[PDB]
């Protein structure tokens, strides 16, 4: 036996969700999926200069 | 059903025979393996796509 009102401004943002991009740290690091890597039993990434 | 011979003199009188028999079979169940594991156990099924 009570009532609720609601606020309609102001919202209460529960959890705020970061996203790994829009980081100033992701600068460091060039993301790709490798989706056989469960499976990959060892890789190596291999760039040559 | 063996046959007779119709025999002359003081031989004691022949009288048909019949064989009735039975046999059982037999079974030995055969086996052969396989192995298939992990890695590629779950690459085929929905798990890769």
């Amino acid at each position: 036996d009570v009532e609720f009102d609601a606020l309609l401004g102001s919202y209460c943002n529960t959890l705020s969700l970061v996203r790994f991009l829009e980081l100033g740290l992701s600068v460091a690091c060039v993301c790709t999926k490798f989706p056989e890597l469960a499976y990959m039993n060892e890789g190596r990434v291999q760039f040559e200069v | 059903h063996q046959p007779l011979i119709a025999r002359d003199g003081p031989h004691p009188v022949e009288q048909p025979v019949h064989n009735y028999m039975t046999k059982v079979i037999d079974r030995r169940a055969l086996n052969a393996a396989f192995s298939l594991a992990t890695e590629a156990i779950a690459l085929l099924t929905g798990e890769a796509l």
